[PDB]
């Protein structure tokens, strides 16, 4: 069970940024994928999950209309790619973004991603 | 042999119960035999349970308590009539007896002994 | 609603001593230890059971609405930030 | 004193076993189901502890429905010469929904070929003006074999000898917990195997009022199941008047294309009544307010996103597969005439959430109309929260089946007991 | 009917044993498996009933002494107030050793005595 | 001491462990192969039980009969095992079974019926 991550991205204000994870090591369709972002010198912040089987996302009121979560499986359903799009970069959107695998109803994220630096 | 006492009277056909009793148990062709085996086992087991509930376990001839429709005399019944004619004649009255023996008559008798001992 | 707090803030435990980090919450709680400039890692899940691959010294216990994690025989490598998350709510943690 | 043995005492234990079908030319093969007035016995002084989220009836029903779906697609035609390079043009010069696509095809003789055409929907073709079928890179097509019908018919689930099915007769019954009015039965009532994602159709209505059931309401990742006490009528229609044309692609192999449409091309759609939906939404809000603050704001909204199966109300009416835009219903915000839902039609179907095999569906000639009764809802709640908002959701058939088997359970009879008594054996 | 006396006490549920006793006996394998499983379960129960010397009887008395260690309650209360389901959990722990005692002590030694004294 | 644990023991000592032998009699590829065994075991058990039932010995591990017979019992029960006994006496078992079926059971039913 291993996930992956993309490199750091620098974007101008009023642009779009895309961050991608990739899970290759296990039965992907049976576990949710969650996204988190951490501001510098602050605790973790919750971004919504995505259901790999049907693709329906769930985002909080703060990120409604600005974040999109999609997944794209490959042939033989051996690898998955989970993307995250942010529509309008603002001043205080700088943070570090992680993708995590929820194992069970306890909401315990055993596997995490490397992380990505997003700066405006 | 098997079913050989068919034409004989109920008096002379009740002495050979064992010979009929033995033969109860005894890929297209591989599925039509397993069905027969399971069906035979099930029918034999159902008949054995029906015998056992009434108080008749391992007994080919029983005597039970309920009184005794028919108006014929005993000599007439056991002298000339055969088993099949009796079965065809009295098929209606069987269900009354079947529930009568198992429900009360045995169930009562299974208690007084427990009360007595 | 879900209300959860982590009072201890910063601590000054020394090497070779026993440290305790306490919190209060309702619902399932999990403890994570994050080193500076690195991804978080799960130590104890459900707040009482420890994930396979962590040393047995780390132990967390729950009583009523008060949970806390105790570490004994502290080592220098254990200087990280410890925080507890219920479902989607996290607190900055303790360093 | 002494120990005595009783045979035939009333005692049951939790267990799981295979339950067979009894049902009073069909996909679900109810001919193999044994014939089925059934007796129901009331049990007094008893309170059984029921759970609907962990019963095994739903899993067995799911795998049995999948097996019946699979075994009915074996005899009929395998459409895999149809993966060729199509050439498609517009049907008229709503626009661009239908396409006239012509291609080459094989025939009864191996050395000969023919040129044919058919009318395809925009949702079944993908551009390479050369198109191709949507799934010729992922799966193989088998035809839906017109001799069978897709109309659901009730199915019972009856238990073997030595087992029983317990029932809960509590009117206001929550998903899990004791039931003070348990009864016993040999097997359940008729259950229609209907498939839908966001609205439940032709289901069983509640007796007292609207009921809310979720495994754990605090966890936002689990759906909420809503049951109505009164149905909502919905009329769905397909105005087009199609003609079906048969094409021979080999010895004994037939492909059923579409000749043309007589009259005008019109959009398929469904109608709901506005006032009844308003009352139903008001009742749902009143029941939902019990699991939150008494002054919290309730909201409804369009689906967030995903596949075409979960963002739209999906079903079939008489053999044509409808996907309907439902964003006109969940349009409200609550503080303490008719609605028309445009729909689209699809023929190449990937069913049961499998990406390995697919199915075709022959065109059905004539006008198609359905009148159905919406019984329930499946919702999800946006996390990170006052002002709770709810979106429609679905896609998992176990949620569909669980709304019918929430009261039944299976138990095993153990007719042996040992008891203390004063009697002594002789 | 079937399981009708589930809620009734032990005293009033002992007169209805026959109702439960006579109800103990794709889409093609799911019927055969059930049909053979019912037979296997019935034969196992009847074998255990028979090897204790109680074959053919619904209510049989045994000469195995009953100590208070397994359970101890007043005979007036047990048969008048509490239910069979309530009693099932209380004595469920010690059933196996009771069956073991019934195996040889009830019938085997008495069988040898009957063999010698006949 | 267990299943077939008195195979080498003398008949007198082997007759005390009837229950351990009597208890174990009842209880895609390897999907039908298990079903065949499941049916076969039940069939064999039912056949043996029917044979016991016909002779009037139903539900009895040590039965007594009414059929009369060298071979003094002292050497048989003290100096032989069941296997040598079987090898020596297997010839006459069919006629013994035939005598047991009707010579002593159906008759007993007739006298019991006529007595009452
Ligand atoms: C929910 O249940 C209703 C039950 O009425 C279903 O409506 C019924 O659908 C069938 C299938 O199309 C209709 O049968 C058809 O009738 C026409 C006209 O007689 C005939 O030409 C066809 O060959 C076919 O037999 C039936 O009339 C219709 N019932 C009513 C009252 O309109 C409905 O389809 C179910 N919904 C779902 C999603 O399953
Ligand atoms: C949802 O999950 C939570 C956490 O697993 C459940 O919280 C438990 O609730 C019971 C009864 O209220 C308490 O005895 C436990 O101590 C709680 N566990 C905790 C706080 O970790 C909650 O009950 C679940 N919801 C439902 C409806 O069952
Ligand atoms: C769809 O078109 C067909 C023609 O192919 C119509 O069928 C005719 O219906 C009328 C009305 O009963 C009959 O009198 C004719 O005999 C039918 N066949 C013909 C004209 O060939 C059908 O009615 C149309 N559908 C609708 C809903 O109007
Ligand atoms: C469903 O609702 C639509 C919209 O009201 C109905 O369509 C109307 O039909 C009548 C009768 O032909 C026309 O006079 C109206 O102009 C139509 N409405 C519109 C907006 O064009 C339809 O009849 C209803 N019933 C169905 C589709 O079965
Ligand atoms: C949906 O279709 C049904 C059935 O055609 C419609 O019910 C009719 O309602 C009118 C009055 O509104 C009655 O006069 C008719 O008798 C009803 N039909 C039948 C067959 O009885 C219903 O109006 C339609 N529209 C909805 C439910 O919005
Ligand atoms: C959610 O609502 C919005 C608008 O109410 C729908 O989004 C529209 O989608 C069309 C499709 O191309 C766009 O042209 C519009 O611009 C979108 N609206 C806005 C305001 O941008 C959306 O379809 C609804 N959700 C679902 C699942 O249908
Ligand atoms: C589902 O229905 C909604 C409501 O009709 C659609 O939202 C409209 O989309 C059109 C597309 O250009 C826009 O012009 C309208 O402004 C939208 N309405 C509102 C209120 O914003 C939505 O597009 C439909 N979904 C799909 C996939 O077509
Ligand atoms: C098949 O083709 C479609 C259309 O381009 C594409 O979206 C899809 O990803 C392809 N299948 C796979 C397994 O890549
Ligand atoms: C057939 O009937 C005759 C006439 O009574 C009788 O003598 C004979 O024994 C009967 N045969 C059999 C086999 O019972
Ligand atoms: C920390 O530990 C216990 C759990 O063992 C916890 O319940 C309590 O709040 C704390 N106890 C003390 C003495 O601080
Ligand atoms: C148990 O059920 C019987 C039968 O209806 C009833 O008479 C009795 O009162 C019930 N027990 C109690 C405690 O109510
Ligand atoms: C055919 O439909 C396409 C797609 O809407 C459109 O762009 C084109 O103008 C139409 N007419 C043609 C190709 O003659
Ligand atoms: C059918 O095949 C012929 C080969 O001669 C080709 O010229 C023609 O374009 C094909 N038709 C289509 C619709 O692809
Ligand atoms: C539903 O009806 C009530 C009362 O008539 C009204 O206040 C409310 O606005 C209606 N809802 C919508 C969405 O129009
Ligand atoms: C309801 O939907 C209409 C069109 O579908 C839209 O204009 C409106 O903003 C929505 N919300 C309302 C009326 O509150
Ligand atoms: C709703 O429709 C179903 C099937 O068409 C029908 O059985 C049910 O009776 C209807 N509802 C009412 C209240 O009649």
């Amino acid at each position: 069970v291993q996930l992956l991550q993309s490199g750091a991205a620098v974007t101008k204000p009023g642009a779009s940024v895309r961050v991608s994870c990739e899970a290759s090591g296990y039965n992907i369709r049976d576990y949710f994928i969650h996204w988190w972002r951490q501001a510098p010198g602050q605790g973790l912040q919750w971004v919504g999950w995505i259901n790999p089987k049907t693709g329906q996302p769930n985002n909080p009121r703060q990120f409604q209309g600005r974040v999109s979560l999609t997944r794209h499986a490959s042939w033989d359903f051996d690898t998955f790619s989970f993307y995250m799009d942010l529509k309008a970069l603002r001043s205080d959107d700088t943070a570090v973004y992680f993708c995590a695998r929820q194992r069970s109803d306890y909401w315990d994220f055993d596997v995490w991603g490397s992380g990505t630096q997003v700066t405006v | 042999g098997f079913l050989g006492a068919a034409g004989s009277t109920m008096g002379a056909a009740s002495m050979t119960l064992t010979v009929q009793a033995r033969n109860l148990l005894s890929t297209v062709w591989g599925i039509k035999q397993l069905q027969a085996r399971v069906l035979a086992v099930e029918r034999y087991l159902r008949d054995q349970q029906l015998l056992g509930i009434w108080g008749c376990s391992g007994k080919l001839i029983c005597c039970t308590n309920v009184p005794w429709w028919s108006n014929r005399n005993l000599s007439e019944i056991w002298d000339n009539m055969t088993w099949l004619q009796w079965d065809k004649e009295i098929s209606n009255y069987t269900q009354i007896i079947y529930g009568l023996l198992e429900e009360s008559q045995n169930q009562q008798e299974k208690n007084e002994q427990d009360l007595l001992a | 609603d879900i209300q959860m707090t982590q009072s201890p803030s910063s601590l000054s435990a020394s090497v070779g001593d026993t440290v305790t980090i306490t919190c209060q919450a309702n619902g399932y709680l999990n403890w994570y230890q994050q080193r500076r400039g690195k991804a978080p890692k799960l130590l104890i899940y459900d707040g009482s059971k420890l994930e396979r691959g962590v040393p047995s010294r780390f132990s967390g216990r729950r009583w009523g609405q008060e949970y806390n994690l105790t570490i004994n025989n502290l080592q220098p490598e254990d200087i990280a930030t410890y925080f507890c998350q219920v479902y989607e709510f996290v607190v900055p943690g303790t360093r | 004193l002494w120990v005595t043995v009783y045979y035939g005492v009333p005692v049951w234990k939790d267990a799981e076993t295979t339950l067979f079908c009894a049902s009073d030319h069909n996909v679900w093969a109810t001919h193999a189901c044994v014939p089925t007035n059934p007796q129901e016995i009331h049990l007094e002084n008893v309170t059984e502890e029921f759970n609907m989220w962990k019963n095994n009836m739903v899993e067995q029903m799911h795998t049995d429905i999948i097996s019946l779906w699979d075994q009915s697609l074996k005899p009929c035609v395998k459409l895999t010469p149809l993966c060729v390079t199509l050439q498609c043009t517009n049907v008229t010069n709503m626009r661009g929904e239908l396409k006239n696509c012509s291609f080459n095809m094989t025939t009864e003789l191996r050395d000969k070929k023919q040129k044919v055409y058919s009318l395809f929907y925009r949702l079944d073709v993908v551009q390479i003006k050369e198109y191709r079928l949507i799934n010729c890179n992922t799966s193989a097509i088998t035809q839906a074999c017109p001799k069978v019908s897709f109309e659901p018919i009730p199915i019972h689930y009856c238990a073997p000898a030595g087992f029983a099915i317990l029932k809960c007769k509590d009117k206001k019954f929550n998903g899990t917990g004791p039931c003070p009015s348990v009864s016993t039965v040999q097997c359940t009532h008729g259950i229609k195997p209907v498939v839908s994602t966001q609205l439940l159709l032709n289901g069983s209505l509640a007796e007292e009022e609207v009921m809310i059931r979720s495994e754990n309401i605090t966890n936002n990742a689990k759906n909420i199941l809503v049951q109505f006490n009164t149905p909502v009528q919905i009329n769905c229609t397909r105005p087009n008047n199609n003609t079906r044309k048969s094409i021979r692609i080999g010895p004994g192999q037939a492909f059923y294309a579409t000749g043309d449409i007589i009259g005008d091309i019109r959009q398929a759609h469904c109608n709901v009544s506005k006032a009844t939906w308003n009352e139903t939404l008001g009742k749902v809000v009143k029941q939902l307010r019990k699991h939150f603050g008494n002054n919290t704001i309730i909201r409804f909204a369009n689906s967030s996103g995903g596949d075409l199966e979960v963002t739209t109300h999906s079903f079939n009416c008489g053999g044509e597969f409808f996907y309907c835009n439902t964003s006109g219903l969940f349009n409200s915000t609550w503080i303490s005439d008719s609605i028309t839902l445009p729909c689209r039609i699809k023929q190449i179907i990937n069913m049961w959430q499998r990406i390995g095999q697919a199915m075709y569906a022959p065109p059905i000639q004539g006008v198609i109309r359905c009148v159905s009764n919406i019984t329930g809802l499946i919702l999800t709640r946006d996390g990170g929260s006052t002002t709770e908002t709810f979106r429609p959701g679905g896609g998992d058939m176990r949620d569909n089946w669980r709304s019918e088997l929430y009261k039944y359970k299976v138990v095993k009879i153990e007719p042996l007991g040992v008891a203390p008594t004063r009697c002594k054996r002789r």
